[PDB]
């Protein structure tokens, strides 16, 4: 029952401030780099497809990674190990039956051992202090989709699509909260399918004006336009599926009409 | 896949 | 674990060997959920991940405090406040005379308060039952065992084959609903309320389909009027017998008109119309609520 809708939003807004990575964490990482982090995240999208994991699992996995890499320096040789263990943790939290650990060892082409995956798991829980219930863009989108007039499945899928692309690139997107990226994506996907705009329903709900959204939105617009030319492409391939109304076909609007 | 970084 | 003496085992669950233990330094008595934890095979189990992460966020008088987590090489110890028995044990002991009405009201009020807190913090309990409710000697009761508890920031896809426990299972689960909602916690809590009053399970069915039919026998078979969409559920069958509501007053004799109203709203068929924990706190059944102590 939407008796909790408002409490849950407010709570999620409170909790998303506590689960915020450091923004300049990549710059303080001596061996790893934003471009390698895109490779990892893109890989994890492919892992989600292979094992038919929820989108939320993937969103949770990437939150764990950014927070991990905020306290802990990690070497390229070991960045995949952090990601694997994050997906396992995400899967344990979010899905009904997670893939066995063995499967997670497999998807790295036995580059890491099972013991190593399991003991990095336990290291991610120490650094995160078991704080796994992190709000994500996916969660905020779901809350926003209740305020659509009318329900539009193309807009939802495309909003999900855009949300995912924001995982790939820390370069702009770590500065924005999951609720703001979700607001940008909802608007961008709404604008792209119908030409409509961030509804006044969600302006009062979130307290975000279209204009407060505009920095993140412009960034998200650039990413949408450049998406075909992007080195990483696991997400476009994902949303090419009819599961998703092939929204990653739909032609991005060359202007935002701001 | 082993990731080449 | 240097500073904990083990005193005795006091039951198990998920993870197991829940011990009574006493802190040698502060003198506090706690419970020690010690998690075996497969060093090579599976890792930290999904039930530990859920419980620990969800309880950390839930600080309420009516939810068991996780006091510490202790993370060694090959063991993971959970430390909770101690509570010396659970509702099930307390009902079997109190089978014969009854748990007195004033105490049932206190207990349901508190449980509703704990549930309201979880639900407002986007957390479903999923497995509410008298074993998983803990009481102390000063009249308090608390939600325990969050190992199946889920965060519903996104709606929580249900298990195809429910693992959770037949007697306290909502009709929407039984009928194959795609998602849980807060409602399922209400339904369980309603069954437990009934159970405390009558000294026996409201709907003690022996298979999934017998569970449904026991519910339908009592509350009447649901149709679209009561429950929009029921005929559309995956496990719904036109061949289901149509029973008529029986006298709610004869389902829970000791309860008065306020108690029956509340129970009948927690046992509504439609998740959407079923009362939340928040609204159930406003219900006039709680107008004379006190906090008596149990005789354990």
């Amino acid at each position: 029952v939407p008796d909790y809708h408002e409490d849950i939003h407010t709570y999620l807004r409170e909790m998303e401030v506590k689960c915020k990575p450091k923004v300049g964490y990549m710059k303080k990482q001596p061996d790893i780099t934003n471009s390698m982090r895109a490779i990892l995240v893109d890989w994890l999208v492919e892992v989600g497809e292979e094992y038919k994991l929820q989108n939320e699992t993937l969103h949770l996995a990437v939150n764990y990674i950014d927070r991990f890499l905020s306290s802990m320096s990690v070497l390229r040789g070991k960045l995949q190990l952090v990601g694997t263990a994050a997906m396992l943790l995400a899967s344990k939290f979010e899905e009904i039956y997670p893939p066995e650990v063995a499967e997670f060892v497999y998807i790295t082409d036995d580059t890491y051992t099972k013991k190593q995956v399991l003991r990095m798991e336990h290291l991610v829980l120490k650094v995160l202090t078991f704080d796994l219930a992190a709000p994500t863009v996916n969660q905020f989108l779901t809350q926003y989709f209740l305020h659509q007039q009318p329900a539009n499945c193309k807009v939802e899928s495309l909003a999900m699509f855009l949300g995912e692309l924001s995982l790939i690139d820390a370069d702009p997107y770590l500065k924005y909260l999951p609720s703001v990226i979700a607001g940008a994506a909802f608007h961008l996907a709404l604008y792209t399918v119908t030409g409509q705009s961030w509804p006044e329903s969600l302006i009062r709900k979130t307290g975000y004006t279209l204009e407060s959204l505009k920095p993140c939105l412009m960034d998200l617009h650039q990413t949408y336009l450049k998406a075909p030319q992007h080195a990483q492409q696991s997400i476009r391939e994902k949303y090419k599926n009819s599961k998703y109304h092939g929204v990653s076909l739909l032609n991005p609007p060359e202007t935002l009409n701001l | 896949r082993r990731l080449n970084f | 674990m240097e500073n904990f003496q083990k005193v005795e085992k006091i039951g198990e669950g998920t993870y197991g060997v829940v011990y009574k233990a006493r802190n040698k330094l502060t003198g506090e008595v706690v419970a020690l959920k010690k998690i075996r934890l497969d060093t090579e095979t599976e890792g930290v189990p999904s039930t530990a991940i859920r419980e620990i992460s969800l309880l950390k966020e839930l600080n309420h008088p009516n939810i068991v405090k996780l006091l510490d987590v202790i993370h060694t090489e090959n063991k993971l110890y959970l430390v909770f406040e101690f509570l010396h028995q659970d509702l099930k044990k307390f009902m079997d002991a109190s089978a014969l005379t009854g748990i007195p009405l004033p105490l049932i009201k206190s207990y349901l009020f508190q449980l509703l308060q704990g549930l309201a807190f979880c639900h407002s913090h986007r957390v479903l309990h999923r497995d509410l039952k008298p074993q998983n409710l803990l009481i102390n000697t000063e009249g308090a009761i608390k939600l325990a065992d969050f190992g199946l508890a889920r965060a519903f920031g996104v709606p929580v896809r249900t298990y195809t084959h429910e693992v959770v426990t037949l007697w306290y299972r909502a009709p929407e689960i039984l009928l194959g609903c795609k998602y849980y909602s807060t409602a399922v916690d209400i339904w369980s809590l309603g069954c437990i309320f009934a159970e405390m009053v009558t000294r026996r399970a409201l709907f003690p069915g022996d298979s999934e389909i017998d569970q449904l039919f026991r519910i339908f026998r009592t509350l009447g078979t649901p149709d679209e009027v009561v429950w929009p969409g029921v005929t559309s559920m995956p496990d719904y069958k036109p061949s289901f017998p149509k029973w008529a509501r029986q006298d709610f007053s004869k389902v829970v004799p000791p309860l008065d008109e306020d108690g029956r109203s509340l129970l009948s709203q927690m046992l509504h068929y439609d998740p959407n119309k079923r009362i939340s924990a928040k609204a159930a706190l406003a219900h006039p059944f709680f107008q004379d609520v006190t906090k008596p102590v149990p005789h354990l």
